[PDB]
Parts: C-alpha cells; structure tokens; sequence
DNA sequence: AGCATTGCTACGTCT
DNA sequence: ACAACGACATATAATTAGTCACTGTACACGTAGAGACGTAGCAATGCT
DNA sequence: ATGTACAGTGACTAATTATATGTCGT
DNA sequence: TGTACAGTGACAAATTATCTGTCGTC
C-alpha cells in the first residue's frame, strides 16, 4: 500500500539532508565513518543514526517521520466509561428528545456515585469522547448529490417505476408554491401572499405556463395552468415585452407532487380527454426539476420586491405588511416579463450550448398540433352516476335545469360537463354504443339576464336550507347575491380576455 | 480543458444586452410604487 | 394590564409595574432556557425551539401528560433549580439567599 | 486569584445530592413512556 | 502598502455599488450582491461604459459591509453583577431590588 | 310498494 | 574486523484527563394546520 | 456601569505512558 | 446520475506603491 510523507518539517528537513549527504555511495568501511558527522549534528550517538538508517531505508519518508503515539484517540478511562457515554449519549437523543454532553456527564457522574467510582469521567472527557460522534453525524447531515448530467435523464416514479424523459413535452412537471410577496387589493390592504404553480417541460427544463394566484392548490388552479400552459400566447402590447412565449401544445406525460388536486378526479379526466398519463413522485427530491426554480425564481424575483417575507418564519423581515405594495395586476407582469425576457433566454445549466427555450424548439418530437381554445373549455369538469329526468328537465347541486333535447328521453343515467366559474349553462353527455356523445348544451330554468359561478352557489346553499327557505334555483340565485376572498376573487376577475 | 472552453464560450455567446430590460424596469415599475401613507 | 391584577394588587398590597421591553425581563425569560435545556429537551416530545427545528417526529415520540410534566418540573425546581447557586454570588444557593 | 478561589472553593462545598438523584429518577419515570 | 483595502474602480463606482446594495436591503428587499453586479452591467452598459466592475470586486466591495451588518447581531450585554440590582420600569423609575 | 338520486359530513390525507 | 539488530533501564515527551475563566446566544406567544378532495356515513325528495 | 446564565471553549497543567536514547552485546 | 445559482478558492493579468540600485556632495 502507497503512503505519501505530508507535513514535512524544519527539523524533517535537517533530518532528511543529513539522510541524502549519506545516501551518496561508498565503500561500507568508510561509510560507517563519514555518518560519524550526524552525531553532533542530531546530538544523539550513531547508534539513533543506525536506526535512523534502518528506519530510511525499510520506510522512505513515512517512517523517517515519527508517528503518532499508540495511544492517540484512546481514552484511559477505559472502555466501560466510553462505551457508558456513548450508549448515554445515543439512546438520550433518539426520537425526539435531544440530549446534550451536559446532560450525559450529569448521568456519568450519577452513575459513579452508584459505582462508588472515587474518579469518574470529567465533563470534558465526556464531551471529548463524543467529539466524533458530533462530527461524524453532521458530515451525514450535508452531502452534495451529483444531479444529473448530458441529455439522457430519467425520472423516479412513485410506481418504483423509471421513466426516460425523451424529448420536448414528454413529461412536463408542476407543483405549487406559497409566494414570498404579501401584496394588495386595489389601493391596497394587506391581504396575504398568493400561490405560485408552474408547468416545467423536463427535457428543456423550459416553462410553459404558470398560474398565479391566492386560490389555494386546487384542480381548477392546475387546470388553469394547463389552459395557459397548453395554448399559444399573446400578451398585450402593455407588457411590453421583448420575446414571445412560443411554448404551446400537448403532454404526453405529466409528472407531479402527488397533490389532492394532482391526484384529482378532474385532472384524471383532462389525462383522458388530452392523452396524457400521470405519474406521481416518489420523494421530493425527483421533484427538482421544479422544486429548484422556486428557489431560483425566490432569489432572482421575490427577494427584490417591496412584499418580500422572507424564505422562514425565522427569517421573516418585519417591514413586509408594512409596505407591501404590488397588486398582483403587477406581479403577474413582473413575473411574466422575467421568465418571457430572461428566463426563456436563461442558458440551461447542463448544457450550455443552448437557451431554455431553444431546447424546447429543437427538442419537441414533432411540431404539436394547436388545438382549439373551445376544446380544453369542453375539457370541463365533469359529473356522473346522476339522471336526467323524465321530461326536458334537469337538475345540479340544487339548481335546477332546462334542456332542449332531453325530453325525446327517458329518466336515465346521464354525463354532465360544467364550466366551475360559468354554471349559467351545462353540457350534456350521453353513453351511445357505450361512448360518450353529446345530448345538448342545458340552462338553468329562466337564468339569462344574469351569470352565476359554482363556488357563490355552493355557498349560497348552506344560508338557504339553515334559514328553512323554500329549496329551489330561484331561492338558492337570491342568497347568492343578498371581504378577504370577496377581494381575492375580485382581484383576480382581472384577466386577459379583456385585454388581448 | 478545451473542451470546458466551448462550454463556458457557448455560454458566454447570449446575446444579454436585450435581457436586461428587465431588470431596469421592474425597478422603475417597484420605485413608481409609492406609500399608502 | 386587566383590572383584574391590579385589583389584586390594590388588594393584596402590590404595585404593578411593566417593563420596557423584553431585555429587561431578562431574570424571568433566562430561567425558561434554562428549563428548555436542563428539562423540556431531554423529554419524550420535545418539539424543539424553532420551527426550523423541531424533531421529526414530534408527534409520533408525544407521550407525556400535564400531571406528568407538573410533577418532573416540580422535582426540577425544588431539588435542582433552586438549589443552584445564584450566577452573580456564587457562595448562595438560590433558596439560601431567599 | 484568593478571590476567585474563596468563590470557586465555596460553590465546590454545595452537596449536589438532591440534585443529582433526581436525574435518575427522572430517567426511570420516562422509562414507562410507550407511544 | 497604503493602497492595501482601497479599490481601484474609483469613487463613482465604490458609491454605486454601495448606494445599490444598500437601498436594496431596506425595507424586506433582501438584494443580494449579485443582483447589485447585474446593476452594475445594466448601469455601465446605458452610461456606455464598456468596462463594467466584474461580480468578485462587487463582492469584495461589500466583504465589509456584510461583515459590519454582522457583527451588530454578536454585541454582548455586561450584565448586572454583585449584589446591587434594580430594574428598569417603562414608568422610565429603576425600582430597586 | 319498492328503493333510487341528490345534496351534506365526516375522517382522513396530502401538500 | 566490525558494523549489523538485540537488551536493556532509564529518561524523554506527546498523549490524555482535568482545571479555570470567558462568551454566544435564546429567553422574548407561535406552526399544528389551512385547505383542498376522496371513501364512506348519511339524511332528504322524489317517485311506481 | 451593570439583561441572564448555562453549555461549550480555550489555554494550559498533572498524570500516563508510549518509545527514544546511550551503553553494552554478540 | 435531483437542480442549479450565488459565493469562494487558487490563480493570472494589470496596476502601481515603494524599495532597491548607482551615485553626490555631507
Ligand atoms: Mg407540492
């Protein structure tokens, strides 16, 4: 086994210069006498030299320097009272208790009295011996992980399964994340940090869309991702903007947290109705494709405006509520500007000879179809397993509803698609050679002079029957119509269709 | 070490000039919000 | 601040006073540290000081009740913290110098 | 150095035996928690 | 030598630094140096400086800054000591004890 | 007669 | 031959174990829990 | 003039004891 | 083969402070 002498000293080096004035060769009887000069030059007698020279020429550089002693590391306590600390020390700190070297020479010295021991472990041998311990745990505690690195990637799946990721949205990603920036209504209260949730294409490691929002992570929150993710862009001239968000078309795979809306029926329906398959993650950490742009966009973004809270509680700048100061009309274009400006343009970190967006350009297995707005709005969230009556009727979540086409049938098992924020009128869906096919579009009975969405229905539905009002659409409509989420769902009625 | 130099070259090659405007207007967009009081 | 304290005080024969801020609590907010360390910490449950800090499985260990609790910071206080000696004398046991 | 010491010299005197049994028997009580 | 510590940037660019990153951690903006170099180049490219200050001197620039906003978190406290003691009222009266 | 569907309430369970 | 590795007993000195006076630092109400979406309890309002 | 005060630290020092030395040895 | 950006070490390029000559009368 090859070991290398380190740490070469001063007095090494007088030792060693002496060594190589003698590695010179001569006949051996005057080599016993030229080493005679070592003698006062060492002040010890040729005897230390012959050692010396028996020591040089077995063990080089290693064992011309001295050792350690045999007993560095070892504790003269012996091995009772080392064991006894470290067995203390180890099983006081498992769960969730947390012992402290303090605390174990406190046993070490109860113990002794116990023992009768006239001299047990100091404190500070105590805290000595678990000095590896420590250290030892905390290089467990921060280890670098590779990452991977080229083109070819795969990511773990919570099916155990691994699947390649294999060009441009093969396998997009989302997840969301609470925004570091309190920001405010319409000349401005305080009102609370919104959520962020991005869809992320794991080949490019590009972004296609974003929801920005204080709706909490929810299926119509994801789905409205998709809806911005999946359709072409056009931002208004009032952005200003420099690139276009060319990103658009379809997944064929949708890798994500395993969230309840993630995990939703709704979103399973979209899988169905737009051919992709969704994958759950397994731990967080193959996740990082999206985690990490939180953290990116944290410190490039957030950080730098007026709301910003912080990345804990622990870290949490007092002057955020005090002079938060965005409204999220701006946040939505700062945060737009950055990824559309910068972060499409944004080298990609493994592989440098390329932006974000030209290894989605380039990478994309073949030029998607653009697919018609209309058709991820029939992409609806859906009921089933209800009836349509008997007659040119129909009924919801205690509305009540017309249909132009439903009498031609009988009291059967029907299909329902909805729009959550437009309850005004349902699509209808029928199971002919056991498909789906379209009954007709369907209106609440008299409902035209107004629009109404499902959220302010639901609510209204709790105050109708706890009043003992007479059940029906039209009393259920009053006690919608006769705040923190008043103001959040106002702010965010601000939206592009009228503004494109 | 050639090699490492076509990576850190091909970076170098961005064409930032124009990504900047971000970051001088979402400071002006930040300073032309003032107090509520 | 309720009027139901200094009514006890008017009764009792008190004044109550406030501090300025927190430093000058310090002789009241030090013996919680030194309850959190020499006591809460070495429990079943100790959910540790911080949210970046509390144990992984706080919940999972918590498995102590209130009587039990009262009962070890009963032992603590009277065969332990009171007995130490006062940090600025060094010759008195807190009680000694009560 | 003679005052520190007189301090130090003092607080070696303090009988930690109430002190002391009670860490034990702290110990030995939560040697019955189960969760 | 006497131009150890001292930058060769020059006052303009020693107060540009130093006037960015510190209006950029007032409030809860947290800017960190390496947003004030990308206010650097932004800066040097419309003043038509084709010389802009590299992010290691912008770093160092700051090393003392940091290091000054540091230390206020270590300052220790005396403390009270012997017998003497009283405590100090909102009322602005140190009762003693 | 028969249930049969429709609109709430957990009790998790997950981020 | 006598310069090669032993046989010491005794220094030599580099290990550990222990004493102390210093000092950093958290004690300052605070995450158990909001807020989604099932599988499964239910009632009800229908009706044949 | 003075927040609090305990656990962990450093800078030695007393005791251990690993092993270098000087002489003889064959 | 998680992700990957801001901060940092070791070094070269450039600047420039100042210290080393050969010197002159003191
Ligand atoms: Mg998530």
């Amino acid at each position: 086994k090859n070991v290398i002498a380190t740490q070469l000293s001063e007095e090494a080096q007088v030792k060693l210069e002496v060594i190589q004035s003698l590695l010179e060769p001569c006949d051996r009887t005057t080599y016993g006498q030229k080493l005679r000069e070592a003698a006062e030059k060492l002040n010890v007698s040729l005897r230390t030299v012959q050692r010396l020279v028996k020591n040089w020429e077995q063990d080089g550089l290693v064992g011309l320097t001295q050792t350690s002693r045999a007993d560095k590391g070892k504790h003269r306590i012996g091995e009772f009272w080392e064991n006894f600390i470290t067995k203390t020390y180890k099983e006081g700190n498992k769960g969730s208790k947390r012992m402290t070297p303090k605390q174990v020479a406190l046993r070490v010295e109860a113990k002794a009295r116990e023992l009768k021991d006239s001299k047990p472990p100091n404190y500070k041998t105590v805290l000595r011996v678990l000095a590896p311990i420590l250290e030892k745990q905390q290089k467990a505690k921060s280890i670098r992980s590779p990452g991977w690195r080229g083109t070819t990637l795969s990511v773990k799946t919570r099916e155990g399964k691994d699947l390649s990721v294999d060009y441009s949205n093969h396998v997009w990603q989302c997840d969301h994340t609470r925004v570091d920036v309190l920001l405010v209504d319409q000349h401005g209260e305080i009102l609370s940090r919104p959520w962020l949730t991005t869809v992320i294409d794991t080949y490019s490691r590009c972004i296609m869309g974003i929801n920005l929002g204080f709706d909490a992570p929810s299926s119509g929150v994801v789905a409205l991702a998709l809806r911005h993710a999946i359709l072409p862009k056009r931002y208004g001239s009032e952005y200003k903007l420099h690139c276009e968000w060319g990103t658009y078309g379809k997944p064929e795979h949708f890798y994500t947290d395993g969230g309840k809306d993630f995990r939703s029926n709704h979103l399973s329906q979209i899988g169905a109705q737009l051919g992709f398959v969704c994958h759950l993650r397994d731990r967080p950490s193959e996740g990082g494709v999206v985690e990490r742009p939180f953290k990116t966009l944290n410190d490039q973004l957030f950080s730098t405006l007026p709301g910003y809270t912080g990345s804990n509680v622990q870290e949490r700048p007092e002057d955020a509520e005090k002079d938060a100061r965005l409204t999220l009309r701006e946040l939505e274009q700062l945060l737009v500007r950055y990824i559309v400006d910068r972060y499409n343009q944004s080298i990609d970190a493994r592989m440098g000879d390329q932006t974000r967006f030209e290894r989605w350009e380039a990478g994309l297995p073949t030029v998607p179809v653009p697919i018609p707005e209309r058709d991820l709005d029939i992409c609806l969230m859906k009921q089933s397993r209800r009836t349509v009556q008997r007659g040119g009727c129909l009924q919801f979540q205690n509305l009540m509803y017309r249909g132009e086409y439903l009498a031609g049938y009988a009291g059967e098992t029907v299909n329902l698609r909805f729009d959550p924020r437009d309850i005004t009128t349902i699509l209808v869906y029928r199971q002919e050679n056991n498909q789906e096919v379209f009954l007709t579009r369907a209106h609440a009975q008299g409902l035209e002079t107004e629009q109404l969405a499902l959220d302010e229905a639901e609510a209204a539905s709790r105050r109708l029957r706890t009043a003992g009002k007479t059940i029906s659409n039209q009393s259920l409509l009053q006690e919608v119509v006769d705040e923190r989420q008043k103001l959040e769902q106002t702010v965010l009625r601000s939206a592009a269709v009228d503004e494109s | 070490e050639a090699a490492s130099r076509r990576l850190r070259t091909a970076g170098k090659t961005i064409s930032n000039q124009s990504l900047l405007q971000e970051v001088v207007d979402r400071d002006a967009l930040v300073a032309t919000k003032k107090s509520r009081k």
